[PDB]
């Protein structure tokens, strides 16, 4: 839904037709009709507000956070990580603990309004499972 | 020396070395430092002028007192007043 916007028909074309086959637990799996409509329409809004309010939230230190570790530490993950940003001794320039809590309180919030709209409610929490994978034995929520 | 052409100017305080806090200290306690230096040098000068005002009276008026004569007491009764400020 979001990679619809503004983008070319045909690549929005290989776009979904590559992005809605998946391959999980050794099993390929396809979505049918992906449609783009209000239904998405909706989700996208709220997605776009809350990364707008969690990137004028996020203080200095956390978006310094990944610069300044690259220059000391080296990993695959590291490495595999900072491939997705953007290229561009010090003291940090401002330090205020509670400020910094009062942000991340705020930024939590916001995180969890942007994990919502992809979160499922559970119903079944399983422990138990014939050994065939035909049935299982679980406690219900919700 | 000179209290009267004062200009500061001189703070090459940087951002690096030490905590913003501590700058903000040093730079408030040179001004701090400037007015109380500018201020006590003038009352000092002033305290000076003064002590040397109220002797130059008193002996002029002490010299003066020998001779009894109209002019004579015009003029002690002139420096009779004492001095202890501007007005």
């Amino acid at each position: 839904g979001l990679f619809s916007l503004d983008r070319s028909y045909e690549e929005v074309k290989a776009a979904v037709q590559q992005l809605q086959t998946i391959t999980f637990r050794d099993a390929t799996f396809t979505i049918p009709d992906p449609v783009i409509d209000q239904h998405l329409l909706i989700d996208m809004k709220t997605a776009c507000l809350s990364m707008s309010m969690v990137a004028n939230l996020a203080s200095e230190l956390t978006m310094t956070y990944v610069r300044k570790l690259a220059l000391e530490d080296s990993s695959m993950l590291l490495v595999k990580c900072q491939e997705l940003l953007m290229r561009l001794p010090a003291r940090p320039q401002h330090v205020s603990p509670d400020d910094e809590i009062a942000r991340l309180s705020a930024l939590f919030v916001m995180l969890r309004q942007l994990d919502d709209l992809i979160r499922e409610q559970v119903v079944f929490t399983v422990c138990d499972v014939s050994p065939d994978n035909k049935s299982a034995t679980c406690i219900f929520k919700g | 020396r000179n209290m009267f052409c004062v200009k500061p100017l001189d703070l090459n305080l940087d951002r690096h070395a030490n905590t913003a806090l501590v700058n903000a200290v040093n730079k408030l306690v040179y001004t701090g430092r400037l007015i109380m230096n500018v201020r006590r040098s003038w009352e000092e000068l002033e305290r000076k002028c003064l002590a040397r005002i109220q002797e130059r009276c008193k002996l002029l008026v002490k010299e003066l007192r020998m001779c009894l004569s109209f002019d004579s007491n015009y003029c002690r009764n002139i420096l009779k007043h004492a001095v202890e400020n501007g007005d």
